[PDB]
C-alpha cells in the first residue's frame, strides 16, 4: 500500500 | 495528550534531542557534475533523509496523539518543506552557498547542471541569508520546523493539532523573552519567523513541480518511497 | 516616510479606507453552465479586481515608498493570494460556499464544473471556516492581506538595494504592532495575543499554497485556450512563469 | 512597459 505507512509503523 | 503538559522547558529539550542526524553524500570528487550525478546524489540524499525525519516527527510532541492516516497526510504534505529548512538551517554559516551534506557544499553555478534549479537555489540562499540576519537559533529552528510539520497539512484534512500549535507558539516567545528581548520585540520576530514559512511553502511548491518534471523524463532514478511521496501531491 | 510615524488606530483606519468595492460578476442564471463560461466569469472577475487592487496597493503604507519595479513585483507575486484571501473572507458567512461576488455564490458541486478546481474550492472552503471559527475581524483582515502584498515578493527580489527591503520589514513590523494592539484591544491576554498572531499568519502559508496550485490551474487555462484571459492576466500569468 | 507599470503610474 504505502512505504509511509511501514516507517511510521515501523 | 502529554504533549499539552510540557513546559517550554521541557518542550524545547524534546525537540533538540529529536533532531535528526546529518547524513553524507558520495565521496566520489569527480568534478564537475553532470545533470544526472546532480539529481542522483540530490534525491539519493533525500530518500535517505526521509526516513530519518519520519522517526522525528514520532518524536514531535503530540504527532504520535494523532491517528496513522493523519500523520501520513501531514509527512506527504510537509516532507520537501522540511528538508528545506533543514538545509537552509545547515548553510546559515556558509554565505553563498548551500550544504546538503559537509561533503555537497554546492553555489548556484553548480546549480545551473540542471535545468530550473537556479531558481530554487536563490530561493534557498536567499532564506538562509535571512535567518544568517536574523540570527536563528537552534531552539528557534526545530520549533519551526515541528510548526511547518503540524500546520502545513492541516487545512487538507484539528483542534489537538492547532492546540500543539500553540503550544510551541508559546515556546518561541519563552525563548525570546529568555534571550531579553522586549514583548513588542518578542511579537515582531514572532511574525517575522512565520512569515518566513510561507516562502517554504512557496519554495517547496515550486521544488514539487520540478520533481514531478523529472518523474516525467525517467532520466533519474527517484526511489519508490521518493515516488510516493511525490505523487501524494499530484 | 510617513508609513512609520502611524499610530494603530490611524493604521487600522487607513487600511479600512482603502478597502476596494466588491464587484459584481456577469453571471447570467437564464444562461447554462459550461467549463469555458463558468471560467470566464470566475477570470473575467478577477481581470476587473486587479484594477482595484494596484489602486488599493498603493494607498498600503509603506507601498508608494518602493520604486516602481519593486512595486510591480511585489503584485505580480501576491495578487492572485490576495483575491483568494479576499475571496475566503468575503464567504465567511457562507458555510460550504464560496462569494465570488454578490451574484456568483458557488459550492464545490459547482466547482466538478471545471476539471481541477474543485480541489482549489474545498481548500479555499477550508480557509473560510477556519476565518469563521477564529472569529476574524475586518481590522485584522485589512492587517492580513497587507501583509501579503508586503510579504509574498520581499524574498524574490545588490546594493542598497537592502534598505528598501529594510524599509518593507519596517512597515511589517509596524503591521504586526497593529494585530497585537487589535488583539490587546479586545481583551486577550498576552499568551492568548500571541497565540492568535501566529495562527492568522500560518493561515498566510495555506495562502500561498493555494496561490501556488492555482496558478498553475491557470497557466493550464492558456494552454487550452478555451477559457478567454484578458491580457493583463496573461501577463500575471507569465511573470510566475519567470 | 508593462500593462501592471502602466496602471502603477498613473
Ligand atoms: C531532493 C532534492 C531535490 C531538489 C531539487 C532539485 C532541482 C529542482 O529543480 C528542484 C528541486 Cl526541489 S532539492 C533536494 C533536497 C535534497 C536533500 C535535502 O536535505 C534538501 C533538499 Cl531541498
Ligand atoms: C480568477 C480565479 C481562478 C480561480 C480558480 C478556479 C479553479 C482552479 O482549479 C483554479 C483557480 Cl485559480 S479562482 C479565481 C478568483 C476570482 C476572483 C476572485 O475574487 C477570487 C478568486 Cl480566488
Amino acid at each position: 500500500h504505502k512505504i509511509l505507512h511501514r516507517l511510521l509503523q515501523d | 495528550s502529554l504533549a499539552l503538559s510540557l513546559t517550554a522547558d521541557q518542550m524545547v529539550s524534546a525537540l533538540l534531542d529529536a533532531e535528526p542526524p546529518i547524513l553524507y553524500s558520495e565521496y566520489d570528487p569527480t568534478r564537475p557534475f553532470s545533470e544526472a550525478s546532480m539529481m542522483g546524489l540530490l534525491t539519493n540524499l533525500a530518500d535517505r533523509e526521509l526516513v530519518h525525519m519520519i522517526n522525528w516527527a514520532k518524536r514531535v510532541p503530540g504527532f504520535v496523539d494523532l491517528t496513522l492516516h493523519d500523520q501520513v497526510h501531514l509527512l506527504e504534505c510537509a516532507w520537501l518543506e522540511i528538508l528545506m529548512i533543514g538545509l537552509v538551517w545547515r548553510s546559515m554559516e556558509h554565505p553563498g552557498k548551500l550544504l546538503f551534506a559537509p561533503n555537497l557544499l554546492l553555489d548556484r553555478n553548480q546549480g545551473k547542471c540542471v535545468e530550473g534549479m537556479v531558481e530554487i537555489f536563490d530561493m534557498l540562499l536567499a532564506t538562509s541569508s535571512r535567518f544568517r540576519m536574523m540570527n536563528l537559533q537552534g531552539e528557534e529552528f526545530v520549533c519551526l520546523k515541528s510548526i511547518i510539520l503540524l500546520n502545513s497539512g492541516v487545512y487538507t484534512f484539528k483542534d489537538h493539532i492547532h492546540r500543539v500549535l500553540d503550544k510551541i507558539t508559546d515556546t518561541l516567545i519563552h525563548l525570546m523573552a529568555k534571550a531579553g528581548l522586549t514583548l513588542q520585540q518578542q511579537h515582531q520576530r514572532l511574525a517575522q519567523l512565520l512569515l518566513i514559512l510561507s516562502h517554504i511553502r512557496h519554495m517547496s511548491n515550486k521544488g514539487m513541480e520540478h520533481l514531478y518534471s523529472m518523474k516525467c523524463k525517467n532520466v533519474v532514478p527517484l526511489s519508490d518511497l521518493l515516488l510516493e511521496m511525490l505523487d501524494a501531491h499530484r
